């Protein structure tokens, strides 16, 4: 019958791993790189696209920096179908908590469930798991700013600053150097950009090869505005840094 | 009976690869070569209608369909995989939106949904991937002129102008050097003609192309009159004259 | 309006001797003021020295009684071959009748047997379960009429030993299978009299060690 | 629905999926139970491999199921999240329909029976985790301290330490620790159980975490600085 | 029906009438009100006769399964609880049942009252039934904790007694059950036609009836 | 839960000496409108049993097909289907009687009242009633409807008890059931003159008669009728 | 070989693998025997132990009042098919008011084997039956197989070593057959039958099992001292 | 691969033959028969000296008349107890008496062979079943995952389990009594257990009509295994 053709996606190997985990996360690692950095009044998200073109169209294009609701956003690396299938259940997700109790989503929430769900294709169905890697950027009132890594496994960590996809053993080590914990968000904003201009398999960083965004209190009064950054506002930065 | 296979037949191999989706992106490459360039005023999406015999009517055979009246559709790869993508994708536009809203889905997000689907034929059980790449041209009122390629799998993206299929390497390496930011819709015809040229062998005429706009209004093609605020199509076929006249300015 | 409910009249009484068990109905089924039969059976030997009658609705009683005996069949099966005690069918006819707690089963069920130290026994169900065992009892159309003579004439009730005037009450002696089936007889003969829906004919089941005997009396047929 | 046996016996009467989920708990980091007179206390091992982490907002390894009882454990983290839901709801369950909070060998014996039958399901891996679940019962003075594994067996110690290296500190108990005089006080009871994980951490700066479980409901979590100082007095005593 | 429990220093007393009735019929006069669950806990039936005791039966089962899993005999309010939450799900649906949940647990002597419409609630003294109304004015009355078991079993057998008297729905015998810290003990049948003569030769009350 | 729309009146029967008979009109009516003429309700099933049926027509042509399916049911795989595993009256009445209860149970009824007529194998008289509630019983002699009240106080007096039955030959038997169709005739307003009329014997088999008319019929004493009480012309 | 995974897939040369491995199991059970006359129809059954310890697994199973069978190979799939005939059984007496006819009963049996022999996931049945019964048309044995082939026979034999049994009835069929109006004598040429299919062990009071159904004789099993007779 | 419920070429399932071999790797579990009550008995064997023996339940009540014995992939014992307890329980709620043992045996071994591709393979697990009913008397029966149940008048199932049988051949007979049948438990499994027997890696158990089914205490034990010792030294 149809068992002949099964791959089983869901089986430990004798080294007590799992096959299909194992090898999304070895897809992941040739996925455009993205780091995040938390500051103390701020949270910065920076991504590389991979090797674009000349006829792209860069102001209408998506691929690594999404927004979830207006406190928090995510940097994906990895299959960009299989994140918007993601994509739209956590924003769903972050509106039926609203709905529910009239409050928005505390990050580590919404984190937990995207993760919980990545977790059930690891262990029942027999379908294959989501080959992403998410980086969590958000705000809630209980804990501030807050950063999140979720991968294939289903298992996610908070960090000060963290880098997913491509040449993440060359950028954490560039990240542990540099950073500190009384950093604010424009000296982060320069990591960011150093780190990826450092670890980048491109010849040289350009404005048309990035995706940047912030999370800033920097919003009149007791507010928090995420900014997605433009085409000519990544190239403004990128003059103002000192890389280009 | 039943359906047994309640299991992926796509997974990832050791290396990281998902074997299916680069073999239907295999079966896309041997395809037929189409392309889409996006003008000021306009897009432009055009292929060649291989016929598989003389003694067969290729008007028959449709390669560029019509997705919403502002949005139109063009593919290289698997035919039959491409017209069941267009049911799903016209159905889609109704149920998930026009039903919903009153009014016809912008071509992003029509896109996006397309995508899902095809996403979808990649990892749900006992199916095999999409054997197609779509280029999507559409227009609205909020983001303009837009040109989307969707991939089998599931992923899309935006461009000013591209090409798919047998010889899309160099169809886009031709439209690099051809296109700008201040081109009008017949520019973009001219050079759409002149890109598909060099990817035809034998007939190259109104009869062995297809090719379809995304225009001004088309009041004439809207069936009634009395609605100042409904004023037709912005997708638009080209007839076979309507191509031969501009063979002749080429 | 479909009314899923029916009267089929009858009337049934069972009494308890001390080493056996009697358990009579009249053979009369009746629909308003027409008579369907004067001879259809409404007392059954169930098996395992268990007799049983369901009476009211005649389908739901006949329904019934083809459920227990299934039951005890199943029970033979699946116990190996053991005899269902009065008591466990008692029970086991608990669970058939409330089954239908929301559908039920419009009959009055009497069960007669021997109890498992030898003892006549009797037992008495409400149409949604609720039973127990008792020494007399009488059930269906003439049971009003028939009960207070049963408690009179069965278990001595108001009546006291001449002389001591309402000090001393009659002991209770246990009665014999003959004295039985004449206040049985006699119990018949009265309701048949006053009942519209009682006559016709009357058949008694006893119960014994030795097993189930029957004895057929003719009643009124008016 | 996918039915597939995937949890099944060999030649040789081993379910290798169920052993394969061991080997999992295995490579997941430490985690020690030890129970004093008047307490129970729960540490755990954080590998420092990871810095730069944000220790606000990481998921603490720890985690109370309710008021009066916790389960810290070994292996994939992920697979630790859908125990420890299930274990919290049938706790809330529990109350609910019981009118009592869950005693410790109840909760324990539901998230062993969920694990079991992860191993005899069809279309499902076992969990690869091994769970230690510690507390007091309501109205009960008496410490509990129960183990679980993928299998889905279940049993109590007096003391007990699974995942990585948990043989070396398994064996540093087993000579340490006396059953007929436990340790007496709250001090003496943490102290053997920093002692057991500075056998097998490397540095014990953040890499130790304690978690002190009292009658009636009595739960803290130990600071860095507090696990400091036992930490501290326990290597200026072993310079002798 | 007549049905009463009270909580005392010394457990808890539980008694009953034994009529049956089917409109002005008397079905029965021999009827057993109260319920063996478990030699530590009794329940009482008032309202649809079959109701009552199929769910109770079934609660007793639901109680010695609790009893095999937790090596641990259940408590009072979690076997009421048990029943309650057994007849919420037919709410509105027809059933028909009054009853008291009575037993000795780790928190000493227990009783509580549970109905079909849903309510569930602890108390020292209930009455449920047609004579409840006039049970109740005895026991109010000469109700104390400081109860002798002497007198606590009279008190709950002279309540049945007035209330049998005057509802025509009450009567038959009195059951009477103490269940105490070692389990209930059963305290006999008592016919009510000879109980009340003697009950109004020898404590004097009943004055208005001639005997 | 429905309402009957074409209905069909009584069936009456009765046990004899060596077997049973069992007759119908042919009429079925519309409420008070004499609809159709031609309606048989007498149904063999075999050489060994007739069904006769009243009430709802619709319900009594679904029975009709169910024994018909019946019986072609029984030949499978059956090479004893015309010998000793052959249908007997008591397999198709308690069939019958199944499935009305059954339906009555479901409170979706088949509006109707059946007798069951015919002769076992080791011929033994059956005869036995089953209507819409699943209600069943079994007499000497068996009427539905207006022939309870009418024609079985008629067949009493032949057959009053089971020691008659002996004692009542074919003749006698099929006379008393042809007067009680007359007296239906001259009493039931939903009756018609027209009747069928079917007998199973032990030894003869079985005869099914059609086009029989009421006959010999007393109606020469209403010409001196007059009036309503007063009246003399 | 490649061909006997499971017991949808046919060999080259046509045969289900699985099915004839189902078969094999039946080989490896104990052996009973079965035979009938006009009037009375008989099983016989040699019992089998684990050790000395251990009881006498039970071979004959009740039906009805008038039928039955003995198994021989997996016992659970015997209780699986005979709790299907006891159904099959019930429902012929409580619709149609009919005692269920042997050969029919032979029939249903195939149909439910065969269900198992044709679809994906499940198994055939790892059992062998003999159906023995008194019906409208006189006594009855059946020979049931788990590929679904059932037979209608005067006498039989399944498990191991029963073709000494089954050549003994070949030789004695004339002679079983007239035994009308005699069970004891019938149940004699069982016994006799069974017992050249014996190697080593011999009859004792534990280890035979013996049923009989006929004409006014409902179906019923007789074990223990009860059998000493026929010793 | 190859179907769960697949014939060897033997006529054997293989998943049922495979669950056998780890019923062999498990502990020893011995229970005798006689007519004054039947005894059961288990090695505890814990894997450490620092878990409490005593949380050890490889003895189980199912009712007041009927006592289980495990060896094998204990946790797979859990549904099967369950199980039990629950048609004893359903059937005294039914008809108002005991279950007898035979039948609440057949009720467990109806769910042995409910696995295929239901749950996803057998249970790993064998089961002794000692009780008391009116009809049959004291009972001792062997549960296996195959759905095959035998009764004994005596058994022993785990690692030691064919020396203990060959023992339990020879040592029983008809008219043991209950005592001589607690010291012929102890002494059988101190025979095949690896470390030295007592009270607290061993554990007895008993039936009797009067008192029920009864886990024995630990003090009780020791008594017994003295009691034991001493009368091995005797001669
Ligand atoms: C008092 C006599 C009256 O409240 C007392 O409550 C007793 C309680 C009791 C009786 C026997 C056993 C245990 C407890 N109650 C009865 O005698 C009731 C009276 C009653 C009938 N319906 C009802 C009652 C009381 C309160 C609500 C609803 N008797 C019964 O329950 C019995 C006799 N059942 C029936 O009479 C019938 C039922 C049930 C039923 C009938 C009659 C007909 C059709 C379907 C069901
Ligand atoms: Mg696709
Ligand atoms: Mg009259
Ligand atoms: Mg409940």
């Amino acid at each position: 019958g149809s068992r002949r053709y099964d791959s089983r996606t869901t089986i430990f190997s004798p080294e007590g791993r799992l096959y299909q985990v194992e090898y999304a996360l070895e897809s992941i690692s040739h996925a455009g790189t993205a780091i995040g950095i938390m500051a103390s009044d701020g949270i910065v998200l920076a991504a590389e696209r991979k090797v674009t073109s000349t006829l792209l169209e860069q102001d209408t294009s998506t691929e690594k920096l999404y927004k979830l609701n207006d406190k928090i956003a995510v940097a994906v690396a990895g299959l960009t179908a299989d994140a918007e299938i993601l994509i739209n259940t956590a924003r769903i997700h972050a509106q039926n908590y609203l709905k529910t109790y009239n409050e928005d989503i505390p990050v580590e929430i919404l984190v937990r469930r995207l993760s919980d769900i990545k977790q059930g294709y690891t262990q029942h169905g027999g379908l294959r798991p989501f080959g992403v890697s998410f980086i969590y950027a958000g705000y809630d009132d209980r804990y501030g700013y807050q950063l999140y890594t979720s991968n294939p496994s289903g298992n996610y960590t908070g960090w000060k600053a963290i880098s997913v996809g491509a040449n993440t053993s060359a950028a954490q080590t560039l990240l542990q150097m540099d950073y500190k914990d009384d950093m604010k968000v424009d000296d982060a904003i320069e990591l960011a950009l150093k780190t990826l201009s450092k670890t980048t398999d491109s010849s040289a960083l350009t404005y048309d090869r990035l995706e940047f965004a912030t999370i800033r209190k920097g919003a009149n009064d007791g507010e928090v505005y995420q900014k997605i950054f433009k085409p000519q506002e990544i190239k403004d930065i990128l003059v103002k840094t000192g890389i280009t | 009976m039943t359906d047994r296979y309640s299991f992926s037949l796509t997974t990832f191999s050791p290396s990281g690869k998902l074997g299916q989706i680069d073999y239907a992106l295999t079966a896309v490459k041997q395809g037929v070569t189409s392309l889409g360039i996006k003008a000021t005023n306009g897009v432009v999406i055009a292929t060649e209608k291989k016929s598989s015999s003389p003694l067969a009517m290729s008007e028959t055979l449709s390669k560029v369909s019509l997705l919403t009246p502002d949005i139109g559709a063009v593919y290289s790869g698997m035919g039959p995989d491409y017209r069941v993508l267009v049911d799903k994708s016209r159905k889609v536009a109704h149920t998930s939106y026009k039903r919903i809203y009153g009014e016809y889905p912008p071509t992003k997000l029509l896109v996006s949904e397309v995508a899902k689907i095809m996403q979808e034929a990649t990892q749900s059980g006992g199916v095999r991937p999409f054997g197609v790449s779509l280029l999507i041209a559409g227009h609205d009122e909020f983001n303009g002129f837009s040109l989307y390629q969707v991939d089998p799998s599931g992923s899309y993206f935006p461009w000013k102008a591209t090409a798919i299929g047998k010889g899309s390497v160099a169809a886009k390496t031709f439209l690099e050097k051809r296109w700008n930011d201040e081109l009008e819709l017949e520019d973009a015809i001219h050079i759409a003609l002149l890109t598909l040229k060099e990817s035809v062998e034998g007939e190259f005429n109104g009869d062995t192309i297809e090719l379809a706009i995304i225009g001004d209004e088309n009041p004439d093609l809207l069936g009634y009159t009395g609605i100042p605020t409904d004023k037709g199509p912005r997708f638009r076929k080209l007839t076979s004259q309507e191509i031969n006249d501009r063979l002749e300015a080429l | 309006q479909f009314n899923p409910y029916g009267d089929n009249g009858g009337t049934i009484l069972g009494i308890a001797g001390e080493d056996f068990a009697v358990l009579a109905g009249d053979t009369r089924n009746i629909t308003d003021y027409s008579i369907n039969s004067r001879y259809e059976p409404k007392v059954f030997d169930c098996g395992d020295n268990i007799v049983m009658s369901a009476n009211g609705f005649a389908a739901d009683g006949d329904a019934l009684v083809k459920r227990f005996k299934n039951s005890v069949k199943w029970y033979h099966f699946d116990h190996n071959d053991k005899k269902l005690s009065i008591n466990s069918a008692a029970r086991n006819i608990q669970h058939l009748l409330y089954s239908r707690r929301f559908f039920p089963y419009y009959v009055y069920n009497i069960i007669a047997g021997l109890d498992e130290d030898g003892k006549g026994a009797v037992y008495s169900f409400d149409p949604v379960g609720s039973y127990q065992r008792e020494q007399c009892r009488a059930g269906g159309a003439a049971a009003s009429l028939i009960m207070p003579f049963l408690d009179n004439q069965v278990n001595f009730k108001n009546q006291y030993e001449p002389g001591t005037n309402g000090k001393v009450k009659k002991p209770l002696k246990y009665l014999s299978v003959e004295e039985v089936i004449k206040l049985v007889r006699d119990s018949f003969t009265s309701a048949t009299e006053r009942h519209i829906q009682v006559g016709d004919g009357l058949e008694i089941l006893i119960v014994t060690k030795d097993g189930v005997r029957k004895e057929f009396y003719e009643l009124k047929r008016d | 629905g996918y039915d597939r046996a995937l949890s099944i016996f060999s030649p040789d009467g081993h379910i290798f999926q169920v052993e394969y989920a061991l080997e999992a708990v295995k490579r997941g980091t430490c985690a020690v139970g030890v129970k004093g007179k008047n307490c129970v206390v729960l540490g755990c091992e954080r590998r420092s491999t990871l810095k730069l982490q944000d220790t606000r907002i990481t998921p603490s390894k720890v985690s109370k199921i309710d008021s009066h009882v916790v389960l810290s454990f070994s292996g994939l983290n992920a697979d630790s999240r859908i125990l420890i839901e299930k274990a919290r709801v049938e706790a809330q369950s529990h109350r609910l329909t019981l009118e009592d909070p869950v005693t410790v060998e109840y909760l324990t014996r539901y998230v062993a029976g969920v694990q079991q039958r992860y191993t005899q399901s069809g279309g499902v891996r076992p969990f690869g985790v091994s769970t230690l679940i510690a507390g007091f019962d309501p109205r009960d003075d008496e410490p509990k301290l129960y183990q679980t594994e993928p299998s889905g067996i279940y049993s109590s110690w007096s003391a007990q330490t699974i995942g990585r290296n948990s043989k070396t500190v398994r064996e540093f108990l087993e000579k340490n620790y006396d059953r007929k005089e436990p340790p007496a006080t709250v001090e003496e009871c943490v102290k053997l159980t920093v002692r057991s994980l500075l056998e097998v951490v490397q540095t014990g700066a953040k890499n130790i975490e304690i978690t002190v479980v009292k009658p009636d409901s009595d739960i803290v979590a130990l600071s860095s600085e507090e696990i400091n100082q036992y930490v501290t007095q326990i290597e200026q005593e072993k310079q002798e | 029906t007549t049905t009463l429990a009270f909580k005392f220093r010394h457990g808890v007393i539980v008694a009953a009438d034994s009529r049956a009735t089917a409109g002005a019929y008397i079905a029965s006069q021999t009827v057993k009100k109260v319920i063996e669950i478990n030699p530590y806990l009794l329940g009482t039936m008032a309202g649809g006769a079959a109701d009552c005791s199929f769910w109770e039966r079934l609660l007793a089962r639901q109680c010695r399964i609790y009893e095999l899993r937790n090596k641990e005999r259940i408590s009072v309010a979690a076997a009421s609880k048990l029943l309650a939450n057994m007849v919420y799900q037919y709410k509105g649906m027809g059933l028909s049942m009054g009853t008291m949940i009575c037993g000795w647990d780790k928190r000493g002597p227990g009783l509580y009252y549970v109905d079909s419409e849903g309510n569930r609630i602890s108390g020292a003294t209930f009455s449920v039934g047609s004579g409840s109304v006039y049970a109740y004015g005895v026991l109010d009355s000469n109700y104390k904790w400081d109860l002798s078991v002497e007198d606590a079993l009279y008190l709950g057998k002279r309540s049945i007694l007035a209330a049998a008297h005057r509802d025509a729905y009450s009567g038959g015998s009195v059951n009477l059950y103490h269940v105490t810290e070692d389990g209930w003990i059963y305290h006999g049948n008592h016919d009510v036609g000879e109980l009340f003569w003697k009950v109004k030769e020898e404590e004097g009350s009943f004055n208005n009836v001639i005997g | 839960t429905q309402q009957p729309i074409v209905t069909g009146t009584s069936v009456i029967s009765m046990k004899y000496d060596n077997g049973v008979i069992i007759a119908a009109d042919n009429l079925g009516s519309y409420g008070s409108l004499l609809r159709f003429n031609g309606v048989e309700r007498l149904i063999p099933v075999g050489d060994n049993t007739v069904v006769g049926i009243s009430g709802d027509i619709s319900d009594m042509q679904h029975i009709e097909r169910l024994l018909k399916d019946l019986v072609t049911e029984n030949a499978y795989d059956n090479p004893l289907a015309d010998a000793e595993e052959a249908l007997e009256p008591s397999y198709i009445f308690e069939y019958l009687a199944t499935v009305m209860y059954q339906r009555r149970s479901k409170m979706n009824p088949l509006w109707n009242a059946i007798i069951v007529a015919g002769v076992q194998s080791n011929g033994d008289q059956f005869l036995r009633y089953v209507n819409l509630l699943g209600v069943t019983y079994s007499s000497p002699t068996l009427a539905t409807g207006f022939g309870a009240h009418m024609a079985n106080p008629l067949l009493r007096k032949v057959v009053d008890r089971e020691s008659d039955i002996p004692k009542t030959t074919v003749q006698v038997a099929e006379e008393a059931i042809v007067n009680a169709m007359r007296v239906l005739y001259y009493r039931d307003a939903r009756s018609s003159r027209n009747f069928s009329l079917a007998i199973i014997d032990k030894n003869t088999g079985l005869t099914f008669k059609k086009n029989l008319q009421v006959e010999n019929m007393k109606w020469d004493f209403a010409k001196d009728i007059k009036g309503y009480g007063t009246q003399k012309i | 070989n490649n061909y006997d995974g499971d017991t949808v897939t046919f060999s080259p040369t046509g045969r289900l693998f699985q099915v004839e491995y189902a078969l094999e199991a039946i080989k490896q059970g104990s052996v009973t025997v079965g035979l009938r006359s006009n009037t009375h129809a008989v099983l016989v059954a040699l019992k089998r132990n684990a050790d000395e310890l251990s009881s006498y697994q039970k071979k004959i199973i009740k039906c009805d009042e008038h039928m039955g069978l003995s198994l021989a190979g997996l016992a659970p799939d015997a209780r699986v098919l005979s709790n299907y005939l006891r159904q099959q059984c019930n429902y012929s007496s409580l619709v149609f008011n009919r005692k269920l006819a042997v050969e029919r009963a032979g029939h249903l049996l195939c149909d439910k084997a065969q269900k198992n022999t044709q679809s994906y996931g499940g198994r055939p049945y790892g059992v062998g039956l003999l159906i023995i019964g008194y019906d409208k048309s006189g006594a009855h044995l059946l020979e049931f197989q788990p590929s679904g082939n059932v037979t209608e026979l005067y006498g039989t034999a399944i498990g191991a070593r029963s073709q000494g049994a089954k050549t003994y009835l070949e030789r004695t069929l004339d002679t079983f057959i007239k035994i009308d109006g005699n069970p004891d004598e019938l149940i004699k040429a069982g016994v006799e039958a069974i017992s050249q299919s014996l190697r080593d062990e011999s009859l004792t009071v534990d280890n035979l099992s013996i049923a009989i159904v006929g004409k006014d004789t409902p179906f019923t099993i007789y074990d223990g001292e009860a059998v000493a007779k026929y010793i | 691969d190859r179907g769960v419920s697949t014939f060897s070429p033997e006529g054997r399932l293989f998943q049922v033959e495979y669950s056998l071999e780890a019923i062999k790797l498990g502990s020893t579990a011995i229970g005798i028969a006689t007519k004054e009550g039947v005894v059961l008995g288990v090695e505890k064997r814990a894997t450490s000296p620092l878990l409490e023996s005593d949380s050890i339940e490889k003895i189980v009540e199912i009712d007041r008349h009927i006592g289980c014995a495990m060896s094998g992939l204990t946790a797979d014992a859990r549904s099967m107890i369950e199980h039990a307890r629950t048609a004893a329980v359903t059937h005294n709620l039914y008809y108002d008496e005991d279950i007898n043992v035979e039948s609440l045996t057949q009720s467990v071994c109806d769910l042995a062979l409910r696995f295929g591709e239901l749950m996803s393979r057998p249970f790993g697990v064998a089961l002794l079943i000692a009780g008391h009913d009116a009809d049959d008397g004291y009972q001792l029966f062997h549960a296996e995952p195959s759905g095959t149940f035998y009764r004994y008048n005596a058994k022993a199932i785990g690692s030691g389990s064919e020396g203990a049988q060959a023992e339990l051949l020879n040592e029983w007979h008809s008219s043991l009594t209950l005592k001589e049948a607690e010291l012929l438990v102890l002494k059988i499994l101190k025979q095949v257990m690896e470390e030295k027997l007592d009270e607290n890696n061993a554990q007895l158990s008993c039936i009797t009509k009067q008192d029920g089914f009864k886990i024995y205490d630990n003090e009780k034990t020791a008594e017994l295994i003295k009691e034991l010792k001493e009368k091995e030294a005797a001669e």
